[PDB]
RNA sequence: AAACAUCUCAGUAUCGGGAGGAACAGAAAACGCAAUGUGAUGUCGUUAGUAACCGCGAGUGAACGCGAUACAGCCCAAACC
RNA sequence: ACUCGUACGGUCACUGAAUCCUGCCCAGUGCAGGUAUCUGAACACCUCGUACAAGAGGACGAAGGACCUGUCAACGGCGGG
RNA sequence: GCUUUACUGCAGGCUGUCGCUGAGGACUCUCACUCCGGGAGGAGGACACCGAUAGCCGGGCA
């Protein structure tokens, strides 16, 4: 039969309809009054969290992060530039907001490592994402067959190097064939043209 | 070119800042729960550096000692009241609703409880004209009819120091001393007297703006100089 | 100059002389779906857009005849070199 | 008053001093920032790729 | 580009953040020598200055495949408990 | 920042103590106001086109402009016959 | 370097539109949101602010 989880999932396919709509309208009032990074005892979207690797266990942390909506916040050129490099208003950044969110969360918890993250909505001026972080130093995790991998040294600060799922997508690594000529194995090795 | 003086101002550097560390106090009305059971005695009259007008130190019943925006005619010993039931006499504060029409007032709040925003300068006053259950109509010093919430508090009488403007500075040195007590860069160099690089009016053999002075409201900073969005100019017509 | 609306001349289609009707070539409306239209959208962005920032050239003092020659029997038209003419009015 | 020799006589202010962190006489005692190693400004050590030729 | 604005120089210089002894990538919602065919991923040689881009100017410029190197394939979420 | 400031304020400009004065010009340019009618983009809407889409046309029309008015201690002008 | 009714652009301001954004060609309301208030509460209100986009102005700047 259907899992109870599928109902949370199904609710979130249309965050603007049904009960979920009223919940968001209510919640966001409280969220707008919270900080940039707020640790939370439980995921707002359980199905998604468990699906991304979450577990109700010691060493597993979840934090909601908010970021200002819109494009880049850039300063106009102070020195000479050709029309092409004078743009200021319509220029957007190369990292999506979810990625910016994952990084802020990881800075707040220097000892934890980003596992994954997901969207929990937005209003007209900001977006919220919840991030799952793991304590690579806690034995409950060092002994977990499904998560101990994140304890390896080369997984340190993984988010800052784009090793996250959101990181990999944003780097154009989804496709294994056509279109990934300049993304795989890295944007850098391909001269930064992807 | 280079940023014009109006643009240097905004950075709020020392040259353009007000000597705040030398200012005395923020003359906002007292906050009373209700009842008007708040009265104090004028303990002294002081000089207010930020306004070139006198201010009065008051000792209230509950022990609070604070400076107040003094109207003309207030002296030491006198007793002042602040509240809904305050008496209708010079130097007393109460909501416009309690003030009888046709009474000159000063230090009028814009939004009930803000402490006073209007008519605070030397010898000026707002004129309470119309009352109502929903809107109190006041005539501000500029002659503008302002609709205010009857719950907006004010002080009866006119501000002390009137006539200050009637005497000429006579000397540059006198202007100088006053200017040193304000957030203002002085003296003033005319735009037409500067180099083209420093102002829209700079440059040219003889001095003269090389353009009409009436500038559009939409002009960007750096260009909005001269006569801003003038509806007209001159004295004629 | 004057020009006869219809006259006998060679029709490269029938391959024989037949009566033709002469008409001024009317401009055909664009579709906005040609490759050039797509390149304009693709290559125009922030700042100067190269060739897509240029504007309409000038005009020669006189233009050449721009006519269609329609065969009166097979109904097909053919084109010819034009010649400079200040004005071109047809007779009948 | 000339900007040269006569204006050099007024110079008796102490600014740059031996830095506690790197040992260079670059710790600005007024800013409390070392212009050589960055002490007082950053935990990380002051460094720049332009301190050497690009390909070296 | 014998000017110059798209283009070029170049994702170069330089800047911010971060890991390791190497990084990154990686077990197909691939490829599309179209097939009765190949079978994770780097890299090297080639494919090729080819396809593609471009005031269609100056210039920019892959991939599939093939020959090599080395080879390795697995774990969750959910269903049922 | 101005600002512990509030029109007897302070911002932006011009002239440059006192004294006697400061004429005519609103066509152009600038600023500002108004505007029946005209013109005026995108989204949504309607027609055609496409089993869809590109696209073509339409209707509506903001600021702006046309047009009208105010204004020279606003740019400036005050000739030839 | 400087100028402007040189060319081409870029900030910025005005303006429409879409999202924030809710209930019953003009309107009421309150619940988001904004502001005032120490607080209770008051004012305002689906506007404004902010994101996106479109038109106009645009030597302030390149
Ligand atoms: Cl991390
Ligand atoms: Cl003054
Ligand atoms: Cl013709
Ligand atoms: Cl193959
Ligand atoms: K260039
Ligand atoms: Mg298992
Ligand atoms: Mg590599
Ligand atoms: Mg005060
Ligand atoms: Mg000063
Ligand atoms: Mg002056
Ligand atoms: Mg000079
Ligand atoms: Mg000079
Ligand atoms: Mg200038
Ligand atoms: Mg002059
Ligand atoms: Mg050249
Ligand atoms: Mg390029
Ligand atoms: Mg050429
Ligand atoms: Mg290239
Ligand atoms: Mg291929
Ligand atoms: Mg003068
Ligand atoms: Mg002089
Ligand atoms: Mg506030
Ligand atoms: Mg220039
Ligand atoms: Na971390
Ligand atoms: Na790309
Ligand atoms: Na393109
Ligand atoms: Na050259
Ligand atoms: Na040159
Ligand atoms: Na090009
Ligand atoms: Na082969
Ligand atoms: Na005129
Ligand atoms: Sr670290
Ligand atoms: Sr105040
Ligand atoms: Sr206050
Ligand atoms: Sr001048
Ligand atoms: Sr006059
Ligand atoms: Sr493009
Ligand atoms: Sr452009
Ligand atoms: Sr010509
Ligand atoms: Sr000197
Ligand atoms: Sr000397
Ligand atoms: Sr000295
Ligand atoms: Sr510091
Ligand atoms: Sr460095
Ligand atoms: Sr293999
Ligand atoms: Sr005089
Ligand atoms: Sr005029």
């Amino acid at each position: 039969a259907r899992s109870a989880y599928s109902y949370i999932r199904d609710a979130w396919e249309n965050p603007g309809d049904g009960q979920l709509a009223e919940l968001q309208w209510q919640r966001q009032q409280e969220w707008r009054n919270e900080g940039a990074v707020e640790r939370i005892e439980r995921p707002t979207r359980l199905d998604k969290a468990r699906s991304q690797g979450y577990k109700a266990k010691q060493g597993v942390i979840v934090a909601r992060v908010s970021v200002r909506k819109g494009s880049a916040r850039k300063r106009r050129h102070k020195a000479g530039r050709r029309s092409k490099r004078q743009g200021v208003t319509r220029i957007t950044r190369r990292k999506d907001i979810q990625r910016v969110a994952e990084e802020r969360a990881s800075r707040t918890f220097p000892n934890l490592r980003v596992l994954n993250s997901y969207s929990v909505g937005q209003d007209g001026r900001q977006k919220w994402h919840e991030v799952i972080l793991i304590d690579p130093n806690h034995p409950a995790i060092q002994n977990d067959d499904d998560l101990s991998w994140i304890c390896a040294d080369d997984q340190a600060d993984r988010v800052f190097r784009g090793l996250t799922g959101a990181g990999r997508r944003n780097r154009g690594l989804s496709g294994k064939g056509k279109g990934s000529e300049k993304t795989r194995p890295s944007l850098r090795s391909n001269g930064g043209k992807a | 070119g280079r940023r014009i003086q109006g643009q240097r101002r905004g950075r709020g550097t020392s040259t353009f800042r007000a000597p705040s560390h030398r200012y005395k106090a923020d003359l906002e009305h007292r906050k009373v729960e209700d009842g008007d059971v708040i009265a104090g005695t004028v303990v002294d009259i002081e000089h207010d550096p930020a306004r070139s007008a006198p201010v009065a130190a008051v000792e209230f019943e509950d022990g609070d000692r604070r400076l107040i925006l003094a109207p003309e005619g207030v002296g030491v010993g006198d007793e002042l009241q602040v509240g809904v039931s305050a008496e209708i006499a010079p130097g007393n504060t109460l909501p416009l609703a309690e003030i009888p029409e046709g009474v000159p007032v000063c230090n009028v709040e814009s939004s009930p409880g803000d402490g006073g925003k209007f008519a605070r300068a030397s010898g000026v006053n707002a004129q309470l004209l119309t009352h109502d259950r929903n809107v109190a109509v006041v005539k501000l010093p500029s002659g503008e009819m302002k609709r205010l919430d009857p719950q907006c508090r004010a002080t009866i009488g006119v501000v002390a120091g009137g006539g200050r403007t009637d005497k000429p500075f006579v000397k540059a040195g006198n202007k100088h001393h006053k200017m040193k007590a304000r957030g203002t860069k002085w003296p003033n160099v005319r735009g037409v007297a500067m180099n083209a690089v420093d102002h829209p009016f700079g440059g040219g053999g003889r001095q003269h703006p090389g353009k009409p002075k009436s500038i559009s409201r939409n002009a960007p900073p750096g260009r909005k100089v001269g006569d801003i969005a003038s509806k007209r100019t001159g004295r004629g017509g | 100059m004057q020009m006869p609306r219809r006259f006998n001349t060679y029709c490269p289609h029938c391959n024989e002389h037949q009566e033709h009707e002469v008409e001024k070539v009317r401009s055909g409306r664009q579709t906005g779906m040609k490759w050039i239209d797509r390149q304009r959208e693709r290559n125009s962005g922030i700042g100067n857009d190269g060739k897509f920032s240029k504007v309409p050239g000038g005009d020669k003092p006189t233009k050449k005849t721009d006519l269609k020659y329609r065969c009166g029997e097979c109904g097909k038209a053919h084109l010819r070199e034009g010649w400079r003419a200040g004005r071109l009015e047809f007779q009948e | 008053t000339g900007a040269g020799t006569p204006s050099q006589g007024k110079k008796n202010t102490t600014t740059h001093t031996k830095c506690r962190r790197c040992g260079e006489k670059s710790y600005h005692t007024k800013k409390k920032v070392c212009s050589s190693c960055g002490f007082g400004k950053s935990a990380k050590r002051r460094d720049y790729e332009w301190q050497s030729k690009a390909g070296e």
